[PDB]
């Protein structure tokens, strides 16, 4: 039951993220590249 | 004990009477005062 506010790594609100495809159920080329750590990596599928 | 002094003549003057009403506003930033453009300084702050 507090507002704390803190510095640290964090997804930005309203940004742009790249979309990637993925569906032998592969009909359109479905593959997945060699991405970007960075300092930090926010996945969702 | 019988006497009076009652005057004959007068006069009409103008002066001037001068007052503050109001000073400068001012505002202040504890950030880029105390700590600048340093996160280093700004992260410490946050607790104050
Ligand atoms: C997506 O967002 C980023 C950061 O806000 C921006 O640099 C980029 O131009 C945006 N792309 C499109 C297509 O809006």
């Amino acid at each position: 039951d507090v507002l704390h506010l803190t510095q640290d790594y964090f997804l930005p609100f309203d940004s742009n993220l790249t979309q990637y495809f993925s569906l032998s159920d592969r009909y359109t080329y479905f593959d997945n590249p060699i991405l970007d750590f960075g300092d930090g990596v926010y996945f969702a599928a | 004990n019988n006497s009076i002094a009652i005057p004959t003549n007068f006069s009409i003057s103008v002066t001037t009477e001068v007052m503050p009403v109001s000073m400068a506003k001012t505002s202040v930033d504890c950030t880029m005062y105390i700590c600048g453009d340093s996160l280093e300084c700004s992260n410490l702050l946050l607790q104050y």
